[PDB]
């Protein structure tokens, strides 16, 4: 679905 | 000012005790999901729902998933060139 995502 | 529609701003984040507190997905014309309202995002000028193209000059259409984030976490604060529209124009 989405593989590209990043939390900080 | 003139031009409405679409128009691209850098917001300056700085490394507090809790962090960037920002949650962010999609790659090139990377969108900013949610940021911390009471923490350097919200803190920065950032808003929930916001089109980051660029970070600290490094554009994000080249580098990886890991190299984005290495880039952001090496250093306490950056500045991250994203792009949004005028809420009720």
């Amino acid at each position: 679905v989405e593989n590209k995502v990043t939390d900080l | 000012g003139s031009h409405m529609g679409l128009v691209q701003r850098c917001v300056i984040i700085q490394k507090d005790d809790n962090g960037f507190g920002l949650t962010v997905s999609g790659d090139n014309p990377v969108f900013v999901q949610s940021v911390k309202e009471d923490g350097a995002a919200m803190r920065a000028g950032v808003q929930t729902g916001d089109r980051i193209i660029k970070v600290n000059g490094t554009l994000v259409t080249h580098s990886n998933h890991l190299e984005v984030v290495k880039l952001i976490k090496s250093g306490s604060y950056v500045a991250l060139t994203v792009q949004g529209r005028p809420p009720g124009s």
